[PDB]
Formats: structure tokens, sequence, C-alpha cells
RNA sequence: AGCCAGGAUGUUGGCUUAGAAGCAGCCAUCAUUUAAAGAAAGCGUAAUAGCUCACUGGUCGAGUCGGCCUGCGCGGAAGAU
RNA sequence: GAUGUCGGCUCAUCACAUCCUGGGGCUGAAGUAGGUCCCAAGGGUAUGGCUGUUCGCCAUUUAAAGUGGUACGCGAGCUGG
């Protein structure tokens, strides 16, 4: 609603193209594709996105908030781009990049090998550091939240696959 | 506990609680503890109630109990076949009508009788509403 | 950096600044008697607070502040130790002429702008300690 | 996780959620106030 | 200064009594001097808001019954075993 | 909260000390330890100068009744006034030296003669000595 | 509502304790600079520090808060061929 | 004008309020091991001493030695303490 009544600013250099409920935004970072709720009423004009409720629809100004929402990062995403930075804590905890696959050393028997998906760039800046890169804000946020849960920070050193924005709560052990 | 420390009789007849509870209005304290339902107030549950809001007040203020166990209730043991004779006393009851004002209070400030009241309210077999004093 | 109240004449035992201070990173002979030189105008039975500002390279620089509110109302009154429940229990007194010589010794560390604001920061002072003004 | 018929807040971090019919309390300071009712 | 719009009671008794309580409305009677008591009827909603004003019990109200003013003073209230709501109200001829 | 009675109150106090004072310092004030603040009141008071934080919309009501009147576009951001009732200057060397030795906030706009100073042109009132020079 | 900034001084209030410095307890709970800041709502330290809130200035720009009378729903709801 | 009673044997079948194994939240969960709760009924779930015993106590096992319903399952199937 509030959300919803706010436009969305398409740069120069970032192409829209609406096909009833189906939106393609291509630009300089890439091209994302997303399939708006029934419910939500897209307009064009000018060098701005405006989102509205369809009549008939109960849940409308929900759904044209969710619609605006996704558009704005779509377009955020296809310019600037996202970043999501992890950071493993740990003695022995080690990570490298080979291409589309993060090798992960944390702790195991057999070393951790985890495939990447369409659109989303790893990069290892240190053997403790792993540096995402993408357009679609779901799936670099999809992709962080799998390698952080392979070791899901520890609440009694810290250890583990931690978000580099993380605050890490560790406690004291029972005493005796 | 409350209970009579005397009575003209020992055992009353089951009877029935029908009608409009008498002595709706807060009468001696500035709140109220209103039934909103219809029900026997055992003693042991009036005393609860009493203990439960008296140490939420800190034994500040002033309390009024406007009920009284008057109702003897009796009851058959276990093992024991129908007949016989009517059972014995076991413990006393308080009919309750809807209206009833059952406890009062001043002295505190109205933000805690109310939680005072929420606490006692929790002890009681039947629902309760806050009432405060009225002029007429 | 630390904040402690040492002695007018006396700055060197264990128990109260040995290694509360030293932890850090300070010099136990060196401050010890550089504090007690420039403490030597004050007078005995009075303790006076200091404040320790330390660097990188364990060196330090310390300024000397007022003594307290709450140490400067019991030589006033003629007391050792204040009351367990103040309010409840008065232990002294100390007239008008009283709270102003506490307030103009304490004028360089107070907030007040003038002789009456700085004044009534002392009656609560007293008022908080079981010592009622008279 | 706690499951019982009165789910309630239990400090100021503490969060009411309706996920999927069902009441929860979500907190973002304590685990140990983590419900749902049932 | 408050003001009540009333309307004349067409009917009278138990039955028409709950009827109007039904309808957000309820009866009310006006008393003393040389005339005639007034049954009349009163919108709940309005009368329970005005109530709750300390005032309202010891100021002199007027009762407005189709165009006619009447200066009266809450003499009586009937009010609900359990409910925040009115019954009944006496107004006395002020 | 602030009530309206409050507000007017405020806007009164602030428009009294406006007639007043001769020389007027709208600065910022933001990311500043009240330690450094408590020690600017004291050099504030010393020199006869008026120190108060004042809501821009408030200000815009106590400087509408002249002559301050063109340092409406200074009541954007958090706003400080220094409004000298004994003697003229004082505030803005005193704002000028605090500025540069806490390198946090930038100094808005000053006022006198009932005109608008440039953040740039407060040289003016910064040279300026004592009454109490000419002598 | 979010986000920026501050959240000070006397003072480490007094008593107690090896220490209690808003933050084991007990008692009092004022006063100052104030835009505002409890002699302190919680976590943390051996005690300090450190992190945040109550409160207030800025930004933003139009609604927002939660009690009352009420209709219909939700959880509470485990059993044997 | 008759519906054979307790326990055992043999044979089972369902419920889940789960004893073990499986999944999972909190823990006053360092690990190992526990406590508590949620999901789950697929399979699995001692032999003996004493007593008619069911139970229970005891010995030694086991991942575990579940709780109940089935005319307190089962005598035109057996036993008869
Ligand atoms: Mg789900
Ligand atoms: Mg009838
Ligand atoms: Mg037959
Ligand atoms: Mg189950
Ligand atoms: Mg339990
Ligand atoms: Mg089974
Ligand atoms: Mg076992
Ligand atoms: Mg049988
Ligand atoms: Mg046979
Ligand atoms: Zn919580």
């Amino acid at each position: 609603s509030r959300v919803a009544k706010a436009p969305v600013v398409v740069p120069a250099g970032v192409d829209v193209k609406i096909n009833g409920q189906v939106i393609t935004i291509k630009g300089k970072n890439g091209e994302l594709t997303r399939t708006l709720n029934d419910a939500v009423e897209v307009k064009h004009a000018d060098n701005t996105l405006t989102f509205g409720p369809r009549d008939g629809y109960a849940d409308g100004w929900a759904q044209a908030g969710t619609a605006r929402a996704l558009l704005n990062s779509m377009v955020i995403g296809v310019t600037e781009g996202f970043t999501k930075k992890l950071q493993l804590v740990g003695v022995g905890y080690r990570a490298a990049v080979k291409g589309n696959v993060i090798n992960l050393s944390l702790g195991f028997s057999h070393p951790v090998d985890h495939q990447l998906p369409a659109g989303i760039t790893a990069e290892c800046p240190t053997q403790t550091e792993i540096v995402l890169k993408g357009a679609d804000k779901q799936v670099i946020g999809q992709v962080a939240a799998d390698l952080r849960a392979y070791r899901r920070p520890e609440p009694y050193k810290g250890k583990g696959v931690r978000y580099a924005d993380e605050v890490v709560r560790t406690k004291e052990a029972k005493k005796k | 506990m409350l209970q009579p420390k005397r009575t003209k009789f020992r055992k009353m007849h089951k009877g029935r609680n029908r009608g409009l509870a008498q002595g709706t209005d807060v009468s001696f304290g500035s709140f109220g503890l209103k039934a909103v339902g219809r029900g026997r107030l055992t003693a042991r549950q009036i005393e609860a109630a009493r203990r439960a809001m008296t140490r939420a007040v800190k034994r500040q203020g002033k309390i009024w109990i406007r009920v009284f166990p008057d109702k003897p209730i009796t009851e058959k043991p276990l093992a024991v076949r129908m007949g016989k004779g009517k059972g014995n006393v076991e413990y006393w009851v308080a009919l309750i009508q809807p209206g009833k004002v059952l406890y009062e209070m001043d002295g505190v400030p109205e933000e805690l009788a109310r939680e005072a009241f929420k606490l006692a309210a929790a002890k009681l077999p039947i629902k309760t509403t806050f009432v405060t004093k009225t002029v007429m | 950096y630390v904040k402690l109240q040492v002695a007018a004449g006396m700055a060197n035992p264990s128990p109260p600044v040995g290694p509360a201070l030293g932890q850090q990173g300070v010099n136990i002979m060196e401050f010890c008697k550089a504090f007690n030189a420039k403490t030597d105008s004050i007078e005995k039975g009075l303790p006076i607070p200091v404040v320790i500002t330390v660097y990188a390279d364990r060196s330090f620089t310390f300024v000397t502040k007022t003594p307290p509110a709450a140490v400067l109302l019991k030589k006033a009154a003629g007391i050792k130790s204040g009351s367990g429940k103040p309010n409840k229990d008065k232990v002294g007194k100390i007239s008008r002429a009283q709270l102003q010589e506490i307030a103009q010794t304490k004028a360089a560390d107070m907030t007040g702008a003038d002789i009456e604001a700085m004044t009534r920061s002392i009656e609560g002072t007293a008022r908080s300690m079981g010592l009622v003004v008279e | 996780m706690k499951v019982r018929a009165s789910v309630k807040k239990l400090c100021r971090n503490c969060k009411i959620v309706k996920r999927d019919g069902v009441i929860r309390v979500i907190c973002s300071a304590e685990p140990k106030h983590k419900q749902r009712q049932g | 200064m408050f003001t009540i719009n009333a309307e004349v009671r067409k009917e009278q008794g138990k039955g028409a009594s709950r009827r109007l309580r039904a309808a957000n409305k309820f009866p009310a009677i006006i008393y003393g001097g040389k005339e005639a008591p007034l049954a009349i009827e009163l919108d709940h909603d309005k009368v329970m808001n005005m109530q709750a004003k300390a005032e309202f019990y010891s100021e002199v109200l007027t009762i407005v019954v189709d165009g006619k003013e009447i200066k009266v003073k809450a003499q009586d209230v009937q009010r609900h075993p359990y409910k925040p709501k009115l019954q009944h109200i006496d107004f006395v001829r002020a | 909260a602030l009530n309206l009675q409050d507000k007017q109150a405020i806007v009164a106090e602030v428009s009294e000390v406006a007639k007043g004072a001769l020389s007027a310092v709208v600065a910022d004030s933001r990311g500043v330890t009240v330690d450094k603040m408590t020690e600017l009141r004291k050099a504030g008071r010393e020199a006869g100068v008026y120190m108060r934080v004042v809501r821009n919309t408030l200000l815009r009501r106590a400087v509408e009744g002249t002559p301050f009147e063109c340092l409406k576009d200074a009541f954007v951001g958090p706003t400080l006034i220094a409004y000298v009732t004994e003697h003229p200057g004082a505030a803005a060397r005193l704002f000028k030296e605090f500025a540069k030795a806490n390198a946090k906030f930038e100094v808005k706009a000053a006022a006198f003669e009932g005109e608008l100073i440039p953040a740039s042109q407060i040289d003016r009132l910064a040279t300026l000595p004592t009454y109490e020079e000419a002598i």
C-alpha cells in the first residue's frame, strides 16, 4: 500500500517488457523475468513502473506491494547487482572456488562440493571468505542460506559458516 | 476459609440457581469484580482468589468480599449405593447469578486493582468483568 | 583508561590501587610518587579523585579532580560512615554556610552556572546519605 | 519450542505470527520464548 | 449544556421495552410538577456516552421532545446487570 | 511529548531573546558528546551567550517576527542557536574554534544587522574584537 | 513505523562486601548542564569497561494508536475391525 | 427353558497417550551422556529364581524389554495351578 503507491524508477539502459502479467527486465548485469499475481495491474508510462490493485481481487493492495518490491530489486539487480559475503570461523575451515563449484572443508570426513546455479558467481578473497554476486535477490539469498546450512554458527564458540553482517551470540557451557 | 459459624439446619435441598443478581453495584470500594456467569463459588475458590488479589496489592489498600458461602453441599462417598439417607456435608458454596459484585477494592490505583482482579479471576469457575464505582 | 580515588598522602598498597591499574599497563612506582608530590597541598584525611589517560606506548598523563560530594559532607557534619537507610535514619547536621563551602571547592568540576545551582547539587548528595540540613 | 493452548508475548522482542493457520510466538532475543499454539 | 433528543413512546410494557433495547434504544420517564409523566424513548449510544461525564448527574439537562424543550435532572438510572449498557432513566422535571 | 501550550511557550521564550540579542549563530551539532557540549555551555554563559537546540518549525515561528527572517534557509538539519545578548560577537568566534578542534559539524549560517551571512563568509564576525577596543 | 545523532555531570549516591562503580541486596530517589538522558528497563565484567532502551533533536511526509458494543470464523481437539 | 470364572499355552489384531530405531525445537545442551517437548505406528520390543498368580520383588540380558483396546481377545483351540 505505502510500498505499492511508491513508483519504481527504471533508469537509462534498462529495458522493460510487459506481456500481460509476465515482466522481463533487461540491463547491463543481466535479464530477470517474473510472473506477477493476477490481482496486480502494472502500468509502464514515462521512466517509471506503477503498481495497483485489480478490480474484484480482495488482496490487491497486499499483492501490488509485493509486486512493487520485487520489480524494484529486479531493476537494482540488472543494474548495480547484489553481494552476499560469508565468512568461515573455526580451525581447519577453508573454502575455494573452481569455476561454478564452491569446495568447502568444514570438519567433515568428505569435503563438501556445492554446485552454484545459473546467475550466481563466487570468488574467495581469502581461504576463510566467500563473496557471492548475482542479479536475482532471492537466488543470492538462497545460495547464501544453503552454504550457511553446512555448518550453522554454533552457540559455544561461534564456529561455522556465518554471514559477514551476522551477530553470533555465544554462551557459557553448564557450570560443573 | 469462609463458612457460617452456626446454622438453623445442617443440610439443604439442592434448589435451583435462576434469576439475576442483587448487589450489582460497587457499594463500599472504588473498584469491583463482577460475575458475568452463573454458578457456585466454593469457600476454597473464594479464598484462592482473595489470596491472589491480596499478594498483588502487596497488602496495601482495602478489600471487601461481597459473597458468603452459606449453602451446605453434601456428598456420598465411593462404594456407597443410592438411598440410606442424605450424604454428609463436605463443603460450602455461594450461589452466583449474573451481575453479582464478588469483591471490592480501594486505596490502590486503577491499573493495580485491574491486575490484582485479573489474578483473582483465574482462580474462579465463572466469567467475570472489572467494574468501577458510579454516581447513582 | 581507568577512574580511581586515592588518599591525599597515601598511594602504594596492593588491595585498593595495586592490581586494579597495574593490569592495564601502568608503572606502579612512577605514578605513586608523581601523584603525592602534586597532592601535598591537599589536607590530610581527604580522598582525592584522579583520572588516568594511557596510550599505546604504556605512557600516562593524569589530571587531579576536587574531592567527592559524599566525601566532604562527612567531615563537615562530623561523621566517619554514612547512614545505612537514608531519610529513615539521621546521622548528622550541616548549616547553609557549610553547603556553600563544599560548593565553592567543587566549582572546578560542577556543571552549574550560579552559586545557588552548585549548592542544590550538594543538597541532593546530603539527603541520599541520611544527613539533614539544619 | 513450547507447545501450549495459551501463547503470549514474553518480552518486547517477542512477535505473534500466524504461519499456516497456527498462532506462533517468534522471538529475536530469547530462543526459550519460541512458542506454537497446540 | 447536555441536550438529549427523545421521542414519545407509542407503546408500553415488557414486550415493547425489550423491542426498544434490541433496536439500540431505551425507555425513560419524565415526572414531577403539576404535569402528567411523559414516557419517552432515547438513543442508547448518545445517552451512554453522555452519562460517562460526572456532570450528567449534577447539572440541569435539556430533553428535546418533538420541538418542545424540557429542563430535567437525572433522578435514577437502571443499569444492565453486567454489560456497559442502560435499561431505563428517571428524569425529574427541574 | 510536546503539547501546543508548551510549543507556544518555547516560541515566546526564543522570540523575547530574539529582539534583545545582537549577534546570533545557527549551527549543526550532530555527533558530538554531551561532555563537549556542557564544555561549550560553560564557555557560552561566560561570554554572555544564550545557547539552545530548538525545533526548526518552532524557529521559523520565533524568527518570523523580524530581524532574523533570512535565517529561514538555515532551519534544515539539526539547529543550535547562539544568541549573544551581552556584547556583539563572542559566539561567532567561540563556535569557529569548537568546529576546528572537534572536526564534527560545519556551522550553518550567522546573522547580524538583519542580514544573511553564508557558510564561507563567517570570517566577518570572527575577526571583530571588544567594545572596549575603540579606547 | 524506519533510518541519522545524542543518552551527560555531581557520582564510583549512601550502607554492605575481597569488589557492588545504573545493573547480588537494602534504603533513598533529589539536583545540575539541558533538545533530552531513570541516581537507571535488560544483556554483559572478578569489579570497571562495552552494547542497548526510557527520553530528545534531525530526516521522512499523511495518517496513526488501542479500548468499547457486536456478526461469522481460528487454536485449544488423543482410541482402539 | 445356562452369555463357563482368574492365570498360563497357542494364535493373534487394532489404538497411540512412542519403550527402541527415524526427524526435529528448547535446555540450567562444551563433547560423551542426559532432561523436556513436537512429528512419527514401518518394523522391532529378554530369559530365568520365588508365587496359581496377573502384578511385583530379585538375577542376568537387550537398541528396547512400551501403554492400552479386542466378552479384563483367545476352553464347540489346549491346560486346570
Ligand atoms: Mg510449514
Ligand atoms: Mg413475554
Ligand atoms: Mg435358549
Ligand atoms: Mg503422537
Ligand atoms: Mg512437561
Ligand atoms: Mg507396532
Ligand atoms: Mg535400558
Ligand atoms: Mg478374558
Ligand atoms: Mg475341550
Ligand atoms: Zn521474547
